[PDB]
């Protein structure tokens, strides 16, 4: 049944307890090792997907397997299309097997 | 922030 947020941790795959983040339109979870976060963070938490890597900007383009992603100057040539759907990848995966 | 359990 439909839920806003994934099942699983976005940054190791495995379920559990997972923080959600907060920002409007995004289903991704984390565990608090994951993140090297000690307690739920207080009030209002936006996960690392939304801000750039590299200069902390805010992110444009977004891996699919991990929460890498990329603002508007540092977004080119990041992700290549992976074997599962062409599904877009950062340098983290082999896109054979991501 | 919320947790969720799986
Ligand atoms: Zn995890
Ligand atoms: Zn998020
Ligand atoms: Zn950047
Ligand atoms: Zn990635």
């Amino acid at each position: 049944p439909k839920q806003m947020h994934e099942d699983y941790c976005f940054q190791c795959g495995d379920g559990g307890e997972l923080v959600m983040c907060d920002k409007k339109d995004c289903p991704k979870a984390y565990h608090l090792l994951c993140l090297n976060l000690t307690q739920p963070p207080y009030g209002k938490w936006e996960c690392p997907w939304h801000q750039c890597d590299e200069c902390s900007s805010a992110a444009v383009s977004f891996c699919e397997f991990c929460p890498h992603s990329f603002c508007k100057d540092h977004e080119k040539g990041a992700l290549v299309p992976s074997a599962l759907e062409g599904r877009l990848c950062c340098s983290e995966h082999d896109p054979m097997a991501p | 922030a919320r947790t969720k359990q799986t």
